[PDB]
């Protein structure tokens, strides 16, 4: 994934799970896509109430990216693999 | 008995 202050284009499935978290902009850093990921999942209540480290992604569009029913945020990698398909780099 | 916006966060920020 792009360094810094890269800029990135969320694909359009991305971009709706961005929307729903207040995102405005169509263009964003990594960290930022990041921040509004945190927001969706944080607004949505998806991480497990008693160990919240483990976000619970199964039946929400989330997991439709992801590809998995939970991860932990301690373990990021299908986080950035889904980043990975979903990011054109500008 | 961390939350998850701090556990976001370091991750986010590292």
């Amino acid at each position: 994934l792009p360094g810094e202050g890269t800029q990135v284009h969320p694909r359009a499935p991305l971009l709706q799970i961005l929307k729903v978290a207040g995102a405005q902009e169509e263009v964003f850093t990594v960290k930022e896509v990041m921040h509004y990921l945190g927001q969706y999942i944080m607004m949505k209540q998806l991480y497990d109430k008693q160990r919240q480290h483990i976000v619970h992604c199964h039946d929400d569009p989330l997991g439709e990216l992801l590809e998995v029913g939970s991860f932990s945020v301690k373990n990021p990698s299908p986080l950035y693999e889904m980043l990975k398909r979903n990011l054109v780099i500008l | 008995q961390q939350t998850f916006x701090n556990l976001w966060r370091l991750e986010l920020q590292n």
